[PDB]
């Protein structure tokens, strides 16, 4: 809930369930994923576990950071509250598909209603590669080259060992073909604004935005799902590892897209979604810091 | 449901003296004719007795009778509170106000050139109307009424009647044709009966005749709808390095439209409904009329959830049916025009808040229940179910139906199993089936595509955009003419139309104070759409070397070798401003690209050139390029056909000046600063004397002209003799 | 114990570059094979995937019998070897300045090249997209230092820099059998980041 962390990728691939595609975020499974791969050839793994089984840290999926921060579109808000210009309520309905991103100094102000024709950072290119005089050899990795004036900012609760996997991650790569490439970013903490510090709750019952995907426990998961206006996510994949000697898929799990507003605040959980007969577990973060709206 | 069928039958088959009567020249009213002459086909009181009592002008007082129902389901069906003159074009009150056209009234083939509106077409021609009526006897010649005869006498009524006028001594109400008018008549009285005969009023002539008005202020009609979201992100689900190219495009889209088909088919037997109630089927949207009754909302609700299991059962969040339905009574009739947009916002936002609001609890917490263990996937579609080993390779269950149902593709009638090929229901697996083999198998139902005729097992009409000239890695090789004038690549055009949402949203409401947008007309333009990009597509690609992959609603998307595609698509926008009436432009985006790339780094290139066409301006053809972004209303007269031709035509007259000239040509106008227009008179100049001095001004006729179009200042007329020369040095590669 | 200890390094092209990308229309005079870009700053690039490529490729060559290029860039079927010891990255024209004060109008050259059938003695031309001569490229890469990593770091820098002896002798680029390469490298330090490890014996090997 203290300062965010802001990173400056320059080239990325990031996922989306393919090869060929690229999101603009990173959901924070993969930022945890990758503090958890990385504190492990530092061998601190078990001291970030017993950190992570805390509320002594949270975090939080990446949004740019256009000389300002921004947050998801609230899904479903603005509610209704006018029959001009039939012609032009089309207009906008293309254009705020892909509205996906405001930033806070507006943020309350889209709410009252008013536009936000969007922004252009990061065009997602897309580049063919080959392996070549070899069998099937044509891919495309679709790059995420970022408009030389965003970051993407994952906010969490400060401490020195976060402090060390975020700077292992500055050269460690963070995406999809980071051992070619892409990913590779720079850190530099920075300060929450007062107006975003103080909104960022974990308990207060409105109407609330998430800003993770976060799956709630079983039991809350009914009335989280009553008057929830979400997304539904599919983070899944191919388990990494070291002790396998093949490559096994994790547990197809289903979660609620940062964006996701909800009446009455739940809490999140690490769902383990380690494949059967598999050696270590396999965490997938899913633990909410909302959004007062 | 024993009196519903010939209540369908009487309260769609009214107002067919309504041809009658237009043939032979009487003014008899027609509840009175087509009662007639329905006797002397089938015998049945239940329908003539409903045909004879349905105007309440000329005789009443015999009845209660479903007579009373077969009245009112007829005064709902007009705008208002309901001589020479043919078929007003819908056209005539969409947007603008342009020449009022009307249309030719003749019946519909497959093999039809098509059937467009001129404004000399306005008084009428009884002696036309023969081929109709005979036409309505013969076919419908042995005739039972049951729920196998139940729907082969629509696509009956739409391969006529589709262009014969309705009401003809009014103004107002006047291009909604006789093939929707009974449609939306026999749409409206089983909504009508359902609404009644649930809520236990078992009497008619006390609340439909003489308290018509408070009935009509009660709210009756359920105007449901549904959406099918991920369409267009399941067709799209190919990538670089697939084994089905482009078969497995053309059979991913046919199997979302018979799913989106086999959803407005099993929704109304579900209910007691049929074909007629479903104004308008297409892209994913679907609009209906039910009853305003529990018993609709319920099964709705039921349905809606039944499918989306089905829906998660294999595809897995993929596609997903959303549902909505808003209520309204009698009162889209001229708060005329706050009436109809109001009952449309109310299905359009609950489909919005179901779109937003996916499942439920059980269904997620089941979706995530772990206990999976896997190794392999499908390289397609990442599921894990059913994996087999087709083509040396891991392929799921749906993308090895998707084969089997490319192989199915190329016939006439896809009938539903229970168990064989795709699935598109719950229990019920879809099956492309030859002509004679249906005899082995047994059917539920049957859809024939693009067809008109009587049918064997009574089927279900459905369309589709369907060609194949060739093979699609044949298609470069046939660019290669009879001389060897051609370069050897192959063209993708995917066209869609420019405002298509606007269309559909307001529409109609331009033209008048809101008093046009009504239901009629709104389900007529749908079906006039539907039957432009789907069946006539077919005319206009007959002769050309191309495959039309996928099409309909608005976009199109057709590879083909490449002078085929683009003449295809300077006929298609020839024909479509000849049927919209220059309302409604539409945008190609054209790609040239050789041969062996593959089908999705080529769509893809493809529609980003389109949608930059789009960019351009509302109407564009961006061939080729992000640069060579012209205007339909100027890349086919000026560069196609004015500049094109010129220049063949003094090119193919001479045999001094060869390729070169035509190369440094384009390389001055690609170059272009304003001293390469003293270069190119300098250019022009020295080559004018250095000719054959016979046939100089020929090459002068052509320098001053060409000087013309590079010094003309106006950037418009400049990147048009780039293109042509583009196009001809094409067109002259050995 | 654990470091990261990256290799920067200037690379300067003796000839030309052609790295090529997705296939684009060519409108006649409009070169045909367009070299790969940035497409925010639309310089020329080389991409981190065409060298870790192609200093396998060239590696491969050296110590064919396979478990030590296997430690080095990785081996998705091993257990060991999924993702280890090595991350590149792209290259991204630090002389972009050094040119103009060099003097030159446009980054990339076009070199028209053609082909000459042996029966009709026919030609057909081409126009190649190069990078153009002395140009530079921020190249860097990190190489991990971890815990299994230890006591074998001796023969991951005589195979590293024995990498980078190749590479000045291959070409990296695509037609790089007709030019089109001839890269070298300079300030080729060894520095540490993210790590408590004296790279300050190795800075000796390289330099
Ligand atoms: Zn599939």
């Amino acid at each position: 809930t203290y300062k965010l962390y802001i990173m400056t990728f320059q080239n990325a691939h990031f996922g989306s369930g393919t090869l060929d595609s690229s999101k603009l975020t990173f959901s924070a499974d993969r930022i945890f994923s990758a503090l958890v791969l990385e504190a492990l050839k530092m061998g601190k793994l078990d001291a970030f576990l017993a950190e992570a089984n805390q509320d002594k840290f949270t975090l939080t999926d990446a949004f740019p950071f256009q000389f300002g921060p921004f947050l998801p579109k609230p899904i479903g808000y603005p509610k209704h509250d006018q029959s001009v210009d039939v012609k032009e309520v089309r207009r906008q309905a293309k254009l705020s598909k892909k509205l996906q991103f405001l930033a806070l100094e507006n943020v309350d102000d889209y709410l009252n209603g008013e536009l936000f024709e969007n922004e252009e950072h990061a065009v997602i290119d897309t580049v063919t590669k080959n392996q070549p005089h070899k069998d099937d050899n044509l891919y495309q990795v679709a790059t995420t080259r970022f408009s030389n004036d965003t970051s993407l900012y994952v906010i969490a609760n400060e401490s020195d060992l976060l402090n060390e996997l975020m700077s292992s991650l500055q050269y460690s790569g963070l995406g999809g073909k980071r051992s070619s490439g892409f990913g590779r970013f720079e850190l530099d903490i920075q300060n929450i604004p007062l107006e975003l510090s103080d909104r960022l709750t974990k308990n207060h019952s409105d109407k609330v935005m998430s800003l993770t995907t976060a799956l709630p426990v079983d039991a809350d998961l009914e009335e989280a799902m009553e008057d929830g206006h979400y997304l539904l996510t599919k983070s899944s994949g191919f388990a990494f590892s070291h002790a396998t000697n093949e490559n096994y898929r994790k547990q197809d799990l289903y979660k609620f897209a940062s964006g996701s507003t909800f009446s009455k605040t739940f809490e999140g959980q690490i769902v383990d979604v380690r494949p059967l007969d598999f050696p270590h577990a396999v965490l997938n973060y899913a633990k909410p810091l909302f959004f007062k709206l | 449901k024993k009196e519903k069928i010939d209540l369908f039958y009487g309260a769609l088959l009214a107002d067919i003296g309504k041809v009658i009567q237009r043939a032979t020249g009487e003014r008899k009213k027609h509840a009175l004719v087509g009662a007639d002459w329905f006797d002397e086909i089938a015998d049945n009181q239940v329908i003539s007795d409903q045909i004879r009592y349905h105007m309440a002008n000329y005789q009443s007082d015999k009845l209660d009778h479903l007579a009373y129902i077969t009245y009112i389901a007829d005064n709902i069906a007009s705008g208002v509170d309901r001589t020479y003159t043919n078929q007003a074009d819908i056209f005539n009150v969409f947007g603008a106000q342009t020449d009022k056209r009307y249309f030719k009234p003749t019946v519909l083939n497959l093999k039809s050139k098509p059937n467009f509106a001129s404004a000399t077409y306005e008084p009428f021609s009884k002696g036309d109307y023969a081929a109709i009526a005979t036409r309505i006897k013969n076919e419908l010649a042995e005739f039972e009424f049951n729920q196998v005869q139940i729907d082969s006498l629509l696509n009956l009524f739409e391969a006529t009647l589709s262009f014969v006028p309705s009401s003809t001594n009014t103004k107002e109400i006047a291009d909604i044709s006789l093939a929707d008018h009974s449609r939306l008549t026999a749409a409206f009285a089983l909504a009508i009966y359902d609404y009644l005969e649930d809520k236990g009023r078992h009497n008619y002539k006390e609340d439909l005749f003489t308290k018509v008005s408070a009935f009509y202020e009660e709210e009756a009609f359920l105007l449901a709808s549904f959406d099918l979201s991920g369409i267009q992100d399941f067709i799209y689900n190919i990538n670089i390095a697939t084994n089905g190219a482009a078969k497995q495009l053309k059979a991913r889209s046919l199997y979302l439209d018979f799913m989106s088909e086999y959803i407005a088919d099993s929704l109304l037997d579900k209910l007691g409904l049929n074909r007629a109630n479903m104004l308008y089927v297409g892209g994913g949207h679907a609009y209906f009329v039910l009853a305003n009754t529990e018993k609709t909302v319920e099964t709705l609700v039921q349905f809606e959830k039944d499918f989306n299991q089905f829906l998660l059962a294999n595809f897995q969040t993929r596609l997903y049916v959303a549902f909505g339905w808003g209520s309204f009574a009698a009162k889209d009739i001229m708060n005329s025009p706050e009436s109809y947009r109001q009952v449309y916002q109310k299905a359009s936002r609950m489909i919005s808040k179901k779109k937003i609001s996916r499942y439920d609890y059980q269904t997620l917490m089941l979706l995530n229940r772990g206990g999976k263990s896997s190794e392999r996937e499908c390289e397609i579609c990442h599921s894990v179910e059913n994996l087999v080993s087709y083509h040396d390779q891991k392929v799921c269950d749906i993308c090895r139906g998707l084969y089997q149902f490319s192989k199915e593709i190329a016939h006439d009638h896809f009938i539903i199993t229970e168990n064989e090929g795709l699935p598109i229901g719950p229990n019920a697996c879809l099956k492309g089936v030859a002509f004679e083999k249906l005899s082995q198998e047994a059917f539920s139902r049957v859809y024939v595509k693009n067809d008109y005729k009587a049918g064997t097992v009574k089927a279900t009409h459905v369309f589709v955009g369907d060609y194949q000239c060739d093979e699609i890695y044949n298609y470069a090789a046939l660019s290669k003419n009879e001389n060897g004038l051609g370069i050897k690549r192959l063209a993708v055009v995917r066209l869609d139309v420019d405002d298509l949402g606007a269309a559909f949203m307001a529409g109609f409401s331009q033209q008048g104070n809101g008093q046009y947008s009504t239901l009629s007309r709104s389900a007529t333009f749908s079906r006039s759409m539907s039957l432009f990009f789907k069946v006539y597509i077919n005319q206009f690609a007959s002769d050309k070397k191309l495959s039309i992959i996928y099409a309909g609603g608005d976009d199109v998307f057709a590879i083909g070798s490449w002078q085929d595609i683009i003449a295809f698509t300077v006929e298609l926008r020839e024909n479509f401003i000849k049927w919209t009436n220059g309302k409604l432009t539409l945008s190609a985006g054209i790609g040239l690209f050789a041969d062996k790339t593959p089908i999705s780094l080529m769509a893809h290139q493809t529609g980003e050139l389109e949608e930059a066409a789009k960019g351009n301006e509302k109407d564009s053809i961006s061939l080729f390029s992000s640069d060579y972004t012209f205007k339909f209303d100027r890349f086919i007269t000026n560069v196609y056909d004015d500049k094109l031709e010129q220049i063949r035509y003094f090119f193919n007259h001479q045999d001094e000046r060869g390729k070169n000239f035509i190369y440094k040509l384009i390389e001055l106008l690609r170059n272009h600063d304003r001293m390469n227009m003293a270069r190119l008179a300098y250019y022009l100049t020295r080559l004018e004397e250095l000719t054959r001095e016979t046939d100089r001004d020929k090459f002068k006729t052509f320098k001053n002209l060409f000087y013309s179009w590079y010094t003309n200042k106006n950037d418009k007329d400049r990147k048009e003799a780039e293109l042509a020369l583009l196009l001809y040095i094409y067109e002259i590669r050995k | 114990t654990f470091a990261k200890i990256k290799f920067s390094a200037q690379i300067r092209l003796e000839t030309g570059l052609h790295i090529g990308g997705s296939d684009a229309f060519a409108a006649i005079g409009a070169i045909n094979s367009p070299v790969i870009k940035d497409p925010i700053t639309n310089l020329p690039i080389i991409p981190g995937s065409s060298l870790k490529g192609k200093m396998r490729t060239l590696l491969a060559k050296v110590y064919n019998e396979s478990d030590i290029l296997s430690r080095l860039f990785g081996n998705s079927k091993d257990k060991r070897f999924k993702m280890g010891r090595l991350i590149f990255r792209d290259a991204f024209l630090s002389n972009a300045d050094e040119l103009d004060s060099l003097g030159v109008r446009s980054y990339t050259e076009v070199k028209f090249e053609n082909t000459i059938d042996r029966i009709t003695a026919e030609a057909n031309p081409r126009q190649i997209e190069r990078a153009i001569r002395n140009s530079t490229f921020d190249f860097e890469l990190i190489y991990e230092i971890t815990d299994e990593n230890e006591n074998q770091v001796e023969e991951d820098f005589k195979v590293i820099r024995d990498g980078l002896k190749l590479l000045e002798l291959d070409y990296l680029g695509g037609s790089g059998s007709r030019g089109y390469g001839k890269v070298a490298f300079e300030n080729l330090k060894a520095t540490t980041v993210f790590g408590n490890y004296d790279v300050k014996t190795l800075n000796e090997l390289l330099t």
